[PDB]
């Protein structure tokens, strides 16, 4: 019922060749995103969801469309390659939820971080008040397993969430071979 | 596996911890970890002998991975392959991991670039002139590839060292040294690479420049106490200064490259003479006299009208020649690098022409208001 | 003082120092033109200061000066 303007931001990273996540992480983090948008359609038909990967800077796939199959579509030919800018990565979606369709549509950022983030605990925690008085909510997941604990990003969700916002998330996933979708019930019900 | 590892680790200090963080990578399926570890394995044994071995390990790997890094399998294998040390094998085990790769890119060219190095010890015209050809069009609008770019330009380097184009040779050797930005390389490899690149300048067919290899900020800072007449003899050439080079001829007289090309480098050295003249000339007279141009290059004044037309002919200066009066109206000369006191004297001059076109604009609005309100 | 639009076009630069090959954006010739609905509207509109006096005034004044 609630509107929301929803940028995912998917990380196609050369640790995604790993295979410890089912058949390898991307196609797992590829049905991960799979049901969160289809999540989001089903919870609200008029919300929009795009797509945004963390490459070796960024780059843009599908601004904000109430449809996903071209979303789905596109996801192929997402090949890993490079390493992951998560600072300028959400910094862009930040821009282009900004410019959304409807202003009424509230605003968040789902993040699929699959490999370790090289941003100091400075600047995330300056990207973190910055969104906060932005009114951004970032839902984390900590794919990947890389480092699979609070790897300088419970720093990032609780400055979000602070003084019980109970805003933002991180879900954080052990290495256990079951599917991600499986896995994530927390933001896509009890958001 | 499980064997196969247990014996290997028996070759070199500290393995077995290494050997279980590898079992552990393999075993959680950390493939682009494990790609890391292995590429840092083959520095430990100084023979590399091992890693000859860990080849089925990595066509194992490789075989149901076949999502790493292709440019780092390709770095791997080119480990395994100096190890390796009969050429035949090598050719085909290159070639073979050339069809592995292949659609990754910019590992292909890797390997070519390996294909020619090794094959350049024995034989070129057959495979190392057409491989260097081949590698040319992939190298489109892809900039800094530098993991690639080092060895290609490093291969073509060697090539041209090879045959005697000193030309091709110096801009291979200067296109390397760029690519390389940061230098992170012995003291003795770049100070090797500075003396050859300064020898094939001064060979080179049709190099006059000697204005920014002086100064290149990477190279010549390293050669300037071990073997200095290098360097001295540069600026001779950059400056057009036959006196210099004939009494530097001692220093460089022991090179033998440069003793057999000792007319080259004197009209090289001429033709600068030529050129420095006419730039040191102002521009309001440079019109230099047959007795002049003999006096500074050292050739008598029969010559005179031969070396300004070989200058013309290749492009240093613009002018002509009048031999009634046994004069050369030069017109341009080829610009040339210019340090800051030189740049404050451009900027003077500037100043000069901006106060002259000021006044004139002052002086037409002034007239013509009438006209013009 | 001068025309309101610059052109540019991406193309690749070979140096023989400066060695990587970048791309830099290379001048083009810029130039304004108009059909005649368009010419007369802008004539229509130009009544803001309006002086054509195509002589020697306007000589002086669009170039020289």
């Amino acid at each position: 019922m609630v509107l929301e303007s929803t940028m995912v931001c998917v990380d196609n990273s050369e640790y995604m060749r790993n295979g410890d996540f089912l058949p390898t992480r991307l196609q797992a983090q590829q049905d991960a995103v799979n049901i969160v948008c289809h999540s989001k359609t089903r919870s609200n038909p008029e919300n929009n969801v795009g797509l945004i990967t963390l490459a070796n800077d960024c780059e843009v796939l599908t601004t904000l469309t109430p449809d996903t199959g071209r979303i789905l579509s596109k996801l192929h030919t997402v090949q890993p390659k490079g390493k992951i800018t998560f600072c300028t990565g959400i910094r862009v979606a930040h821009l282009a939820l900004k410019h959304r369709q409807g202003k009424n549509h509230k605003m968040r950022i789902i993040a699929f971080v699959g490999s370790p983030v090289e941003d100091n605990e400075k600047d995330l925690v300056k990207l973190a008040k910055r969104l906060k008085k932005e009114k951004v909510n970032v839902d984390i997941i900590n794919f990947g397993e890389e480092e699979v604990n609070t790897e300088k990003l419970t720093a990032f969700v609780n400055t979000l969430n602070g003084k019980d916002g109970t805003g933002s998330h991180l879900v954080t996933v052990p290495p256990g071979p079951s599917l991600a979708d499986a896995l994530i019930s927390s933001p896509i019900l009890a958001g | 596996v499980p064997g196969f590892l247990q014996q290997s680790q028996n070759s070199g200090p500290g393995q077995p911890a290494v050997w279980h963080r590898l079992e552990e990578l393999y075993t959680k399926k950390l493939w682009h970890q494990l790609t890391l570890q292995v590429l840092d394995f083959v520095q430990d044994p100084c023979f590399a002998q091992g890693d000859g071995l860990i080849k089925l390990y990595e066509n194992f790997i490789s075989e149901f991975e076949h999502r790493v890094n292709p440019l780092s399998l390709v770095e791997i294998i080119l480990h395994v392959v100096r190890q390796m040390t009969d050429p035949n094998v090598a050719l085909t085990f290159l070639e073979k991991t050339r069809e592995k790769v292949k659609s990754s890119d910019e590992a292909v060219i890797l390997c070519k670039t390996a294909i020619g190095a090794l094959k350049l010890n024995i034989g070129d015209l057959q495979v190392t002139k057409e491989t260097i050809e081949d590698v040319e069009e992939m190298l489109n609008n892809l900039p800094g590839v530098t993991s690639v770019h080092s060895r290609f330009y490093d291969l073509s380097s060697k090539y041209y060292q090879t045959i005697g184009n000193h030309a091709s040779y110096y801009k291979d050797a200067l296109r390397f040294l760029g690519c390389v930005d940061i230098k992170d390389l012995p003291v003795s490899e770049q100070q090797e690479r500075a003396f050859t690149l300064g020898l094939a300048g001064l060979l080179g067919e049709g190099v006059f420049n000697f204005g920014e290899l002086l100064m290149h900020p990477v190279l010549e800072s390293l050669r300037n106490t071990d073997r200095q007449w290098l360097i001295d003899t540069l600026y001779a050439f950059n400056s057009g200064n036959v006196e210099r080079f004939q009494t530097l001829k001692t220093a460089w007289g022991q090179q033998p490259d440069l003793a057999a090309n000792e007319a080259q480098l004197l009209r090289k050295i001429q033709l600068l003479c030529l050129m420095e003249m006419t730039f040191t000339r102002p521009a309001n007279h440079r019109q230099l006299t047959f007795e002049e141009i003999a006096k500074s290059a050292k050739i008598t004044v029969n010559e005179v009208e031969l070396l300004v037309m070989k200058a013309l002919s290749v492009g240093l200066v613009k002018g002509s020649i009048d031999e009634v009066d046994k004069r050369v109206h030069m017109t341009w000369v080829q610009p040339r690098v210019l340090d800051l006191q030189q740049i404050k004297g451009m900027k003077d001059r500037l100043e000069f022409w901006c106060t002259d076109v000021k006044s004139m604009e002052m002086l037409v609005e002034h007239q013509a208001h009438d006209i013009l309100t | 003082l001068g025309l309101p639009t610059e052109a540019y076009i991406s193309v690749e630069e070979v140096h023989d120092d400066g060695t990587p090959t970048s791309k830099t954006f290379e001048h083009v010739t810029s130039e304004i033109g108009a059909e005649e609905a368009e010419e007369v509207g802008v004539e229509h509109l130009l009544r803001d200061i309006k002086d054509t006096t195509v002589g020697t005034l306007s000589q002086r004044i669009t170039n020289q000066v």
